[PDB]
């Protein structure tokens, strides 16, 4: 276990045998890929193979390296006041819960038709200095699952979170970071769906319907301070314990928008990776 | 069945009909521990002689009735051992049994909510920080409300029901131990409750531990001569009451 | 000495963690833990208690008591409707009771449901109410026949005087949010008219029922939140 | 990782157990 | 236990047996809840159930998960003063103890008649910065229970703390926490009352006669400073280890004042959660 | 190396902890430490010694030491009262006391207590005192009827001496509050004449007691805080 | 305590690492797994899955269908050639394809593959094509005798359909990159005609082979990375 | 252990039993006091006590509760100079050993004629910024026995500590803490002493003759900074197995001066904590 | 070094194993 | 957790026991 | 003290033995 | 607590002992 886990040896691929040759009849290159299945042939089939001994572990192709990375999926931002402090919907953020909401990372998953998994956050503050000095600028983090008092402005009755969390940062102290339990009421996240609101020919359609997990409010904690800033603190998030079903292509079209499909550009003709050939026949 | 028989001093108390009985937190009224005590002298315990059958004044089931409430530990400042013991002694401590009976006929309509309320903090009537008086929440027998009128000079409580008097909804107040009085099943309500107190044996003046309520929800309806008067009698039996911190005597108030 | 690496949500505060402090006041022995009659363990016990629920949940009628009485009356046409409410937990006129108030702690909830009614009618008075619960899916039902294809009970009133009908759990996703929710909808329960009240001489032809909801074995919620049904737009003074 | 009691008082612990 | 415990499935609800029909006598689902007590009828009893196993723990439904998680409780600030250092009453703040002084979480317990727990205390101060260099100020919180020097003003002899509790932080190092047992001389907190302080009709009456526990005399130790500065140290309570006997009806009316029931907002109507309907028929 | 989280408290200093410190003067072999008659390993030992109170608590008195004398005199009347003090023992005339100048020294309090008074009277002299502990719940009694109705001793001046009267505990929170507080009032003790005073010729006809409390196994204090009693409205110099 | 030592790493943040984190939502029993048909837990497992090939990788056809397509014609002349496409897995037409797409998420590739090839063509149709693998070392074959020469199979189209042309793994490091590399090169993969496509009396003349790559046991990657094969050029809206 | 240690149930004080009336010669109740002894009486004999199983312990109770509380016991100081810098006697402190220096704390001990103990220092640095910016102001606290060079001024040769102990504290990095054997010729500490120095009708008498154990010389390491400062270093301390013999009446006139008993005040009347009364019949 | 998971609840642990 | 006399001498130790 | 991979992966360790 | 020579090398260790 550990020798093939530190030594990163679990899933090993087999080796590739010798072969001699075959002047018979049954004829394993020969399948008929209508199907739909896959066909089964292999080096020692087709050629006359030599004898080599593997050693490449399928490790690092596991859900779990594929997913289980680290990926900025909001960049909440804090362009700070101190003319009027409080006042409704300022200097406090609030961001809905997702991702959709931010591509490589979204491309990645969607891979997949469910998916299911507890969560890696990290929370990376960084404070620009737009005064001469920033003093101390505490910070509180935290999250509005539904239905629940979202902070009108900065310092509700919210931000006492007498029951909810709030996670808390000061310029020095490091990166919050934290977990979490797989939040569905589901047995998996849909990561995709083809369900409406209801028979309203006005209903909502998509991953959304079936994603009302939250949203985060957020506040700069400290008061009135002299100097200025601009508080960026960035969210990634990282996929441990994942489980996948039922694959998908992957997405050629850059997308536009969250929790849709949609492709089409504004005006631009659609565009895809592919590339053109003058001529098939050189490459 | 429904029929019942209660035997508590050289007192009894019969129902020919009824709607069970309750015991307060699951937990029969009994007599300390020396385990969870504190004080250290013999506590009196009159037998029998306090702990027997005291029955309150009447009250009258109006259409215009909007409820009534007594205060436990106050109800008997007054009824004979028990209510002298009360003022002898500094640490009382006792459980009671609440009987409470009102009926009328099969042809009248009615619904009476019974609860009684561990620490009944009430509210005043006024906005502030001023909170009720002792000498109203000091009734007696003749217990409080009934609709009344009086003094707003006086750090008078909230004579307001909905809100529990404690600013609860009604409605949530199921939660204490209770039942009602449905004129076509019930004819009484019996409550028997523990000594319930974060402390062994408390002031049986200054601290009323148990209060409670009657409310009318559903008003009583007939078709008679409003000669037909429908009381309401509530009756009380400490038990297993103990007392100590014997000396002179306080005084009546 | 330990060579350590200061991992990342180190120096953090969290309003929900469990983490050992220094005992500021050491040797000090508490009061010891005397006996009390009624002690909880879980919210659960709370929930399975049948509080009274507000349904008279109209105009003027609200800031009072009666806001809890629901009138059983006349009805010169026949099969005609009383009331319906949906049973989305968190939702005036159910919110408020014990249970919602309560619901509206968490962010999901879960199983069957219980409503119980009671007559405050007289004895010699008569009657027979047909309650439903119309399942998550449709329209509130504008007529009992339509109403009465889906989950119901009839009630007879009689010597007994409570009914009590279940609202089984019918839902896609095991679990159902508590906030408002398209999605999550639960439905609706809504009563009618069996037959009728029927009273002889001389006793009033209006009367009152009562309605409570308390939990099931069924029931549990999750994901704890700060409530909706209360907002203290104060301060609070001294 | 449990049951060590890094401070010496009860009163300082983790939130209890079940049960 | 651990699994259990880590699994969070200590306490489980039954399942939905199946059922089949009945024409049978005895009516469960007729009982008297005048008897003041609950009916006992399921989803079997009513319906013609099926066969689910269940799979839900009531774990989050426990007095301690309701219960122990942190609140804003107090709010301790100081707008410092350089013109006049010491003074009476000037620059240490003193607060007692309680809770009835702020919502959310006083709401929270008052769903019990009587509580008990030890306590996670943290300080949160936060220095905003009115001048052009905070520097380093240290700070110095404590406790002063009944009957002791309450600093009359910052430099007492009180804040020598020869045999008191003075925690201290200095900018940088993180937050202040620290716990405490249950300090009553009662078997519990006494989250309601219906005593008095006496007979004197002008005696008090709440939970208060039976609060007496503190206070809490605040100070930043550094001495005077150049660029001015206002702190304001968050105090944050969780409930460890808890108890809860005899529940209650939670509140509905925004309350005012503390160690009090009293509701009767000033001239506004009394307001509370519930809704109107036009109809009891649509809802 | 070990991924480790700092946590919150971290770096702070309580004036009330238990933690090690390396210690400067490695290699030190301290004095050994010889045998001396008479240690202490609890307060409550000196809790336990009678220590003399002042109760003459009377204006020029008070500086002087008479302050601690009480001398019972002629009594024209009869059945007549001594004095009183209150049993809360952080308040003058208590305070002062070894007890009291401790107690002062924790915030809460609990047990019962013992009073003992001696008679530096005459040896052919003859008295009779009742004294009693009246506790808490109403006022210190006017007159000794009232008063002998709770709580007392009726004390034989004679050949012994002293007579010791004890105070049991009653209160309803197993604890007290060390600082003044309506809630956690002892009570009062107070003294009266049973018979008189007599002496027969020439001897002196007033004659002193003087007063002492010491603790009962009963006693306990919890939860140290610093004193009352000592205000160093100074400084100190050099 | 612990006389620690903090490691330079200490307090960094790494989106590639391997640590626990206070769990935020104690006590919270996640909703049970069911039971779902079809879970992967290898991207291994999709790479086996033979994709169809653009391959028709030319102007117009591009963005349409027939990309896919390879319509084998008549050819007046004989032993003429078909088509080619290099094998370096990330090179369009290959990239796009399942594959490609994923390989892309990798900077390491290895081992053998295979290419699967269908004839959309008739029944009554007949051909007879000739496909090779031509190793790196050289250019891709001007002429069928020169690429004839290395690894080929030669297909006869009849009631069975499709031939399945395996790529060996030829090359000198274990191990090849995925981002376009003149080392690494892979080679080339070409068809020519071996016969004709003789069709008897109306039917038609041209015809279509579908063209597909599948990944073989010997496979595997390594050293994620970020893709290539799409550009955020975003924004993202709502 | 454990749990009687965790539980604090150590120490714990006997149960008040149950009685009944005693119409018999033997009177516990009279006993002369006169023996100088202690009476022995209890609830039990007096009255007709009850039955009460205990539970208070008196662990709290203890010479190591009573003492071991970190109190100020000093407070250097060093109102720094850039203009001359080193000079005599300047910009280091020296303060001698002790205590008698400061109230709360002395009062405290002096309980007891003798004492023992080792002892949990702790240096709590306050640096005020005077300036428009602090800098890096390293600090350097040193002991110095007796007889030893004591810094005549700042850098002497003194601060080379070549087989001294001088703990060095940086802003930011934490308090400077540390431990100490018992220092004392002696077996135990003298908190008090009824002795000379010699037969010199001049000569010296007091706790005094017997404690000459330091001095501390102080130094701000860092050299000469542009924006002034003034260092305050706070010198808390705590006893950590501590024994103590003979107590002692406490203290009730404010002292003045230490290795002293003197009161007699500049003037005022001798002052004491005792109140009047206007009568010995009223309470 | 392993299977310490210093906190209590699950959803709060390392990257899962293979198998 | 306890008797892990991180230092050597013995003046460091925490507050003592009680027996 | 020694042998403590607190990591995972291989490539991080101490700086091999030696034989 | 000791003897845990947290580093490798010898000349990298406390105070020796002293027989
Ligand atoms: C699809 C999909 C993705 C997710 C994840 C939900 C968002 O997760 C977060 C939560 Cl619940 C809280 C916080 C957060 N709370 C305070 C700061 O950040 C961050 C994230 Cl990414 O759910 N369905
Ligand atoms: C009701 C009720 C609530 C409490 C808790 C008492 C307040 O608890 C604190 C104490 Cl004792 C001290 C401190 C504190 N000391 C220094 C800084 O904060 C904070 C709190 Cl919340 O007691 N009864
Ligand atoms: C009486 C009596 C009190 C003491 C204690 C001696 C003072 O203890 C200290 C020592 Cl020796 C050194 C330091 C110190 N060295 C560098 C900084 O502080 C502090 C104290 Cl309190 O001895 N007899």
């Amino acid at each position: 276990n550990y020798i093939d886990e530190v030594l990163n040896e679990v899933l090993v691929v087999p080796n590739i045998k010798e072969s001699h040759h075959t002047t018979s009849n049954s004829a394993p290159l020969l399948d008929a890929a209508e199907t739909g299945h896959t066909s089964n042939v292999q080096p020692e089939d087709a050629i006359e193979t030599r004898y080599v001994i593997t050693s490449q572990t399928r490790d690092e192709m596991s859900i779990e390296s594929f997913l289980g990375r680290s990926g900025c999926v909001h960049i909440s931002r804090i362009k700070v006041d101190y003319t009027d402090y409080n006042g409704q919907d300022i200097n406090f953020t609030k961001w809905k819960i997702t991702l959709q909401e931010m591509a490589q990372i979204r491309r990645k998953f969607e891979l997949f038709t469910y998916v299911r998994f507890d969560s890696e956050i990290t929370l990376v503050p960084c404070i620009a200095g737009r005064g001469d000095d920033i003093g101390h600028i505490v910070m509180q983090y935290m999250y509005v699952p539904p239905g629940a008092p979202i902070p009108s402005k900065r310092n509700d009755f919210s931000w006492q979170s007498g029951t909810n969390m709030s996670i808390f940062w000061q310029h020095g102290q490091p990166f919050p970071r934290f977990s979490i339990p797989f939040l569905s009421i589901a047995s998996a996240y849909y990561m995709f769906y083809d369900g409406y609101d209801g028979d309203n020919t006005s209903s909502k359609y998509g991953s959304v319907v079936t994603n009302d997990m939250g949203t985060i409010c957020s506040r700069i904690v400290t008061e009135k301070q002299k100097l200025s800033v601009v508080i960026t603190t960035h969210i990634y998030h990282k996929a441990k314990h994942t489980k996948a079903w039922c694959p998908r292509p992957p997405r050629a079209v850059p997308y536009t928008h969250s929790h849709v499909t949609n492709y089409m550009p504004e005006t631009g003709d659609v565009t895809t990776a592919i590339v053109r050939r003058n001529t098939i026949t050189t490459a | 069945d429904r029929i019942m028989q209660i035997t508590r001093g050289d007192s009894t108390i019969s129902s020919d009909d009824v709607a069970n009985a309750v015991v307060g937190y699951g937990v029969w009224p009994h007599y300390l521990t020396p385990q969870d005590a504190t004080a250290i002298n013999k506590p009196t315990q009159p037998d029998t002689s306090s702990n027997r059958f005291y029955t309150l004044e009447s009250k009258h089931w109006n259409g215009s009735s909007k409820g009534w409430w007594w205060k436990l530990p106050d109800a008997l400042k007054d009824m004979g051992i028990f209510g002298e013991n009360m003022y002898y002694h500094f640490l009382g401590r006792s459980g009671y049994t609440v009987h409470v009976q009102c009926n009328a006929s099969k042809f009248h309509q009615g619904t009476l909510l019974v609860a009684m309320i561990p620490e009944h903090q009430l509210a005043s009537a006024k906005h502030g920080s001023v909170t009720a008086g002792y000498k109203l929440t000091h009734p007696g027998e003749a217990g409080r409300d009934v609709s009344q009128e009086r003094d707003a000079s006086l750090r008078q409580p909230s004579d307001d029901s909905w809100l529990n008097f404690d600013g609860t909804l009604l409605g949530n107040l199921l939660i204490f131990p209770h039942q009602f009085i449905n004129l076509r099943s019930n004819n009484s309500a019996t409550l028997i409750v523990p000594y319930v107190n974060a402390v062994p044996m408390d002031s049986m003046l200054r601290h009323n531990n148990w209060c409670l309520v009657i409310i009318p929800i559903s008003p009583l309806r007939s078709e008679t001569t409003s000669s037909n008067i429908v009381p309401i009698t509530v009756s009380i039996s400490p038990m297993c009451a103990e007392f100590s911190g014997a000396r002179a005597k306080n005084i009546k108030q | 000495g330990l060579p350590v690496y200061i991992t990342p949500g180190s120096g953090q505060f969290m309003t929900t963690d469990d983490m050992q402090s220094p005992c500021a006041l050491p040797w000090y022995h508490p009061t010891k833990e005397i006996s009390i009659p009624g002690e909880v363990k879980n919210l659960i016990e709370m929930c399975q208690v049948d509080t009274l629920i507000p349904v008279n949940n109209v105009g003027n009628n609200v800031g009072n008591v009666s806001m809890y009485t629901v009138q059983l009356g006349n009805q010169t046409g026949m099969a005609q409707k009383v009331f319906s409410i949906k049973v989305d937990i968190t939702s005036t006129p159910l919110a408020t009771t014990l249970i919602g108030e309560i619901a509206s702690y968490y962010t999901h909830w879960t199983g069957s449901l219980r409503f119980s009614f009671m007559f405050c009618g007289t004895a010699n008075t008569t009657l027979k109410l047909l309650l439903a619960y119309t399942p998550p899916g449709i329209d509130e039902p504008t007529t009992r026949k339509d109403a009465m294809l889906g989950t119901h009970v009839v009630w007879d009133v009689g010597l007994q005087s409570t009914i009590s009908l279940v609202v089984p759990w019918v839902s896609a996703s095991h679990f159902r949010l508590t906030a408002d929710n398209k999605y999550s909808m639960a439905g609706y329960i809504t009563c009618w008219y069996q037959t009728n009240l029927v009273v002889p001489p001389s006793t009033p032809q209006t009367a009152d029922m009562l309605c409570f909801v308390s939990a099931c074995k069924d029931f549990c919620l999750r994901m704890a939140r700060d409530t909706d049904l209360h907002i203290q737009s104060g301060p609070i003074e001294q | 990782y449990f049951n060590i009691n890094y401070f010496k008082d009860a009163a300082s612990s983790g939130a209890s157990r079940l049960d």
